[PDB]
């Protein structure tokens, strides 16, 4: 009547288990089974007055039948279904208000947002910026593999280095589970050990081996021969080989600026980070290439910021400009403002806890 | 491609040649008569129909202002009614919508994105599709604007200047757009050349911006202000005060002032 | 409905022993040295 | 250890001994 | 109504931060 | 086409032409309004446009692309010229939530102008629109002649 109703209410995700890994036969009609739940005795029954009531995996077993491309597919190959799914998936949206949702909303659009990469349309995330400020309630376990994991991804598309470097954390973060430490801990090294290649090094080859496969990693070890060290040659005997290992997921994508870094980097491994270089000089590196061509090298590094030079069209005088007067004035101040607020950072939680 | 009854089968007859001033005129009377049917938008209320009024025809309405919008250079008979297109291929995932003009329009307005000057808008529509090297790569239609982004912003314009001239898309697929894409090449040296010229010679500008006359010349620089003078072009690119967006930097007067309040009222949350 | 009359008074609680105690901190502080020093 | 360390390039042999071979040959 | 949901919700967030303001007064 | 030649459609005889996509759209513009962000200019010059009847649902999709956006004021005020567009009885979050704001924004010009004049809901100073939402879910449980749920209102 009343309090047998509350009783079932953790009964849910309980019998769900052996429905899991091993028993994949028809996982959608357990979707229709777990309507069962959702519609009646939920929504048309509760008033909504309540939080911790509801999780984040209680719809969260849907979209793991999708990748199978085996045996369920949805309930047929035209993915047709998927459209009232879409609003299922959203329709909990809705539900999330001013007064309502104070905790469940912050896991809502994250597997809906997790549901993004290779379906669904990613320039609405500039648009969920409107409702995406809300207050964290609290960090329990698991949470903090699940944010940015997938979300690593975004910077394949604005094409954007330093911020790899922050979001990257979130993969290597209580990454290793039961079931994660084969299926999600690989995808965490990945994407890992490519953005270790775009700006900074590699700390150790064999320390990535106790999480991720050294195989799985090993065309990025050559590729440190090649990207890291800007070499053209080495580069394409690379890809070439390990294309078979580059059918992964988005791992193609990756190396559109694994060829971008051999003219970046290469520039650092020439002799034009010293101040006067002649192009004759600068034709013996680059002669895989051409010799008229050179001049496009260097001057569109100088707009990015990489590097500043000065082009001569004669005999190719190139004067690159050495800057010993920073972190002056204003250029520190953007580090200095981070250095402020870390004192007050842990400072106020003595008062919390 | 003969006609049947409304207008857009009738938009087929002037499709052969030439004739899109009218067919454009001819769009608000038929999706205005196509309304007062619930089975215009291809939604889940209809049951296995590929027939007319429903989805085929659908396809063929925005025909007019999608092929013929490029062909005839008008943005506004696109823009929306692209936006209204997307939805019609699939909501989210549907394999019964391929076709031979997916791949056109959609990979010709990727790089017509030049006037929003979006990057990221460009490949945002290329991470949409379950498969990469089997549609995109496989395809030469939608691999020409991949292998332009990617070899322009990388630096290297002979490589991909031999895609546009030596490509084999220059009977049919290239008509519309020429001067969009051929100047984009050369459009990012001057760009580049600020910080790296302080002179430049006549006579290699023929060379690098392809300029055989010297008015197409002075006539950029005057929108670019720069300074032209006898023989060579002297390059200086001069700044000036409050540059852009993005406060504390050049805008608000007395910087300081926050610094001193990060040195004192910073100290306010420390105490208390 | 009726009840939203009494909610304000939980309410009203904390935010007046709030800044009450707040400022009290500084004036307990200075006033500590006064009767600190005087033994 | 970076790359640098696990490079080996064992290059360091043959350029010695041909420096040297270089030099007492333009004499 | 959101008026009567909003100011409970005000109740719990501010009253860990009064007690330890009472104990440290206390402890003064 | 932008948002402003949307206007040019409606030269013409279609009140569904925004309207026809509405059948999965309207119910839902809780969640899919983040497509609007584009066409907000849209949304006013929806309600201003004459040949449009429709504006009153127009007025009605201003308030329910504001709500979840977090402002409450244009949840409601748009929601004023709408007349009835929407069933009141499926007592959802979108019937409650504006019972407590309609009854919260209305103290805000009332204990105000009422010391001047004594009805401040028959000129222009106020919306008198607001009469009309007064008279829909205020009013369903007064249907009894019940102070006790009106009490709180005009104290």
């Amino acid at each position: 009547k009343t309090i047998e109703v509350t009783a079932e209410i953790n009964c849910f995700m309980h019998l769900l288990v052996q429905l899991f890994l091993w028993d994949s036969k028809e996982l959608e009609q357990l979707v229709e089974f777990n309507r069962k739940v959702v519609i009646p005795n939920l929504l048309c029954y509760y008033n909504l007055r309540s939080l911790n009531l509801i999780n984040a995996k209680l719809w969260f077993y849907i979209y793991l039948s999708h990748e199978t491309l085996a045996r369920s597919s949805e309930e047929i190959n035209s993915d047709n279904q998927n459209i009232i799914l879409r609003s299922t998936m959203m329709k909990f949206l809705k539900i999330a208000s001013l007064k309502h949702d104070n905790e469940t909303k912050a896991m809502l659009i994250n597997l809906i947002l997790r549901d993004f990469l290779n379906n669904g349309e990613v320039d609405s995330a500039s648009d969920f910026i409107s409702k995406l400020e809300y207050p964290h309630t609290d960090v329990s376990s698991s949470l903090e593999a699940r944010y940015f994991f997938y979300l690593s991804k975004i910077n394949a598309i604005q094409l954007d280095y330093s911020t790899a470097n922050e979001y990257i954390i979130a993969a290597i973060r209580k990454a290793p589970h039961n079931s994660k430490s084969l299926g999600f801990l690989q995808q965490s090294n990945k994407l890992h050990c490519c953005i270790q290649l775009l700006m900074g090094d590699i700390p150790e080859l064999s320390f990535f081996h106790q999480s991720n496969m050294q195989k799985s990693l090993l065309p990025y070890y050559h590729l440190t021969k090649a990207v890291k060290l800007g070499d053209l040659k080495k580069f394409t005997s690379t890809i070439t080989k390990y294309k078979q290992l580059l059918l992964k997921d988005d791992t193609y994508q990756l190396c559109v600026r694994l060829r971008s870094n051999v003219i970046k980097t290469g520039i650092r491994i020439i002799s034009l980070t010293y101040k006067k270089i002649s192009l004759r000089d600068i034709c013996l590196k680059l002669n895989l290439d051409s010799e008229q061509t050179v001049e496009y090298m260097v001057s569109r590094a100088i707009r990015d910021g990489v590097i500043e030079a000065k082009i001569n069209h004669e005999d190719g005088f190139i004067e690159t400009t050495e800057l010993l007067n920073i972190y002056d004035s204003e250029d520190p101040q953007q580090v200095f403002d981070e250095r402020i607020k870390f004192a007050n950072q842990l400072h106020d939680e003595y008062l919390v806890s | 491609m003969p006609s049947l009854a409304e207008l857009t089968k009738s938009l087929s007859i002037a499709f052969e040649n030439g004739d899109y001033a009218a067919c454009e005129k001819l769009l608000p009377p038929i999706k205005i008569e196509l309304i007062k049917n619930n089975l215009l938008i291809p939604d889940l209320s209809i049951q296995n129909d590929i027939y007319l009024n429903d989805l085929m025809i659908t396809k063929r309405i925005l025909e007019v202002g999608a092929l013929a919008s490029i062909q005839t250079f008008n943005f506004d008979s696109f823009e929306n009614y692209f936006n209204q297109l997307k939805p019609y291929y699939f909501s989210n995932n549907h394999k019964l919508s391929e076709s031979d003009k997916k791949s056109k329009l959609i990979s010709l307005y990727l790089l017509n994105l030049l006037s929003q000057n979006n990057t990221t808008k460009f490949h945002s529509e290329l991470q949409y599709l379950d498969k990469h090297i089997k549609n995109l790569e496989d395809d030469s239609l939608l691999s020409y604007p991949i292998k332009l982004d990617r070899w322009l912003m990388e630096g290297s314009y002979q490589k991909a200047w031999d895609l546009l001239q030596s490509g084999s898309q220059n009977i049919s697929e290239f008509d519309s757009f020429t001067d969009i894409l051929k100047s984009a090449i050369r459009d990012e040296i001057a760009k580049n050349t600020e910080l790296s010229y302080d002179f430049l010679p006549l006579s290699n500008i023929k060379a690098l911006l392809f300029f055989n006359n010297e008015k197409e010349t002075e006539k950029f620089a005057l929108e670019r202000n720069w300074p032209i003078v006898n023989s060579k072009v002297y390059f200086n690119n001069q700044s000036k005060e409050k540059a852009d967006y993005e406060d504390e930097m050049m805008h608000e007067e007395d910087q300081k002032t926050n610094i001193i309040e990060k040195a004192m009222d910073y100290a306010i949350s420390i105490e208390n | 409905y009726f009840k939203l009359k009494k909610l304000e008074k939980e309410y009203e609680l904390l935010t007046l022993q709030e800044d009450y105690i707040k400022d009290e901190q500084r004036h307990l502080k200075r006033e500590l040295k006064r009767a600190q020093e005087e033994v | 250890e970076n790359w640098d360390d696990v490079e080996v390039d064992d290059d360091f042999t043959n350029e010695l001994k041909a420096e040297l071979d270089r030099y007492k040959r333009e004499n | 109504e959101q008026k009567i949901q909003e100011t409970e919700l005000k109740i719990r967030s501010k009253t860990e931060n009064v007690r330890r303001l009472e104990a440290q007064r206390n402890a003064l | 086409t932008t948002a402003a030649p949307l206007l040019a459609l409606l030269r013409e005889n279609q009140d569904s032409v925004k309207t026809y996509a509405l059948e999965s759209i309207n119910n839902v513009v809780d969640q899919l309004w983040s497509e609007i962000s584009n066409e907000l200019p849209d949304i006013e010059a929806l309600y201003d446009d004459d040949t449009f009847s429709d504006r009153e649902m127009a007025a009605l999709i201003a308030s329910k692309v504001y709500y979840n956006l977090g402002e409450y004021e244009s949840a409601v005020k748009y929601a004023l010229a709408a007349k009835d567009r929407f069933d009141i009885d499926e007592k959802s979050q979108f019937v409650e939530t504006i019972v407590s704001k309609s009854i919260e924004m209305y103290v805000q010009e009332a204990s105000k102008q009422y010391t001047k004049d004594e009805q401040f809901y028959t000129k222009d100073i106020i919306d008198p629109k607001l009469t009309s939402i007064f008279e829909r879910m205020i009013e369903k449980c007064l249907k009894a002649s019940e102070l006790k749920l009106a009490l709180g209102i005009a104290l």
